[PDB]
DNA sequence: CGGTGCTACAAATTGATAAGCAATGCTTTTTTGGC
DNA sequence: GGCCAAAAAAGCATT
DNA sequence: GCTTATCAATTTGTAGCACC
């Protein structure tokens, strides 16, 4: 399910909420979550999950193709932890 | 941290939706994602990232307190693979 | 609009197993803006 | 909403 | 080829948000 497909589905279901509105809303919500993380702040959606940032220490890395070294500055990368409800509804195995 | 209430609020302000619609929309947004996931479908949100499902076999685990060895029962988990665009937006972020 | 009780959530334990990644050119997929 | 070409983004290699 | 994440059970302080 892509972002556009997600907008479709939401639109199809709701027959009282305009498709264009659903589109602007999703895009806006995603943009809101992205800038939220960029500002170094967490996203906590109870039952769905939470987004936070993990630090990566500077490190001498490598161009996996050439083998040439590359000096890597420390940084932050995204991290998602699925919430209980989401963990369960997704886990088909017992 | 960002919460549905705050997301609802932005939809209300920035898009002048009714507080009613701004609330249900946020809820549906996440709900639709959980749904596609519980049906075993991958979710790819361009500009943000993908929510992928992985089936993990059983493996050795234990009780961190006591130390009693316990197996980590097999399961299907949800992983999030941030995209490049998002990754770039967050690399120099400074934890507020 | 606002108070709040329920509880998911975060964190911190150990240690075997699994997932992810540095650079980057080329290919593929998705989105975009016009009709 | 559909179609199209262009552009953005992701995917692949291996990542 | 090396670094980081996953996960077990239990406790304990915190906070999302449904429901009034």
């Amino acid at each position: 399910m892509t972002k556009s497909e997600l907008i479709e589905r939401l639109a199809t279901q709701q027959s009282h909420i305009p498709a264009k509105t659903v589109e602007d809303a999703v895009k806006e919500m995603l943009e809101h979550m992205a800038s939220t993380l960029a500002q170094g702040e967490r996203i906590e959606i109870r039952g769905f999950g939470s987004f936070s940032l993990h630090y990566r220490a500077p490190r001498t890395g490598r161009n996996p193709k050439t083998g040439d070294k590359v000096e890597l500055e420390g940084k932050y990368v995204p991290h998602f932890k699925p919430g209980k409800e989401l963990r369960d509804r997704a886990n088909i195995y017992g | 941290a960002l919460t549905k209430a705050e997301m609802s609020e932005y939809l209300f302000d920035k898009l002048g939706l009714s507080k009613r619609d701004a609330k249900e929309l946020v809820e549906l947004f996440f709900e639709e994602i959980r749904r596609a996931l519980e049906n075993g479908e991958q979710v790819k949100l361009s500009g943000f990232g993908n929510f992928d499902l992985r089936d993990k076999n059983q493996r050795p685990g234990r009780n961190p307190k006591t130390g009693e060895d316990i197996p980590i029962t097999a399961r299907r988990v949800v992983t999030f693979r941030p995209g490049q665009k998002l990754k770039s937006r967050v690399e120099n972020a400074s934890p507020k």
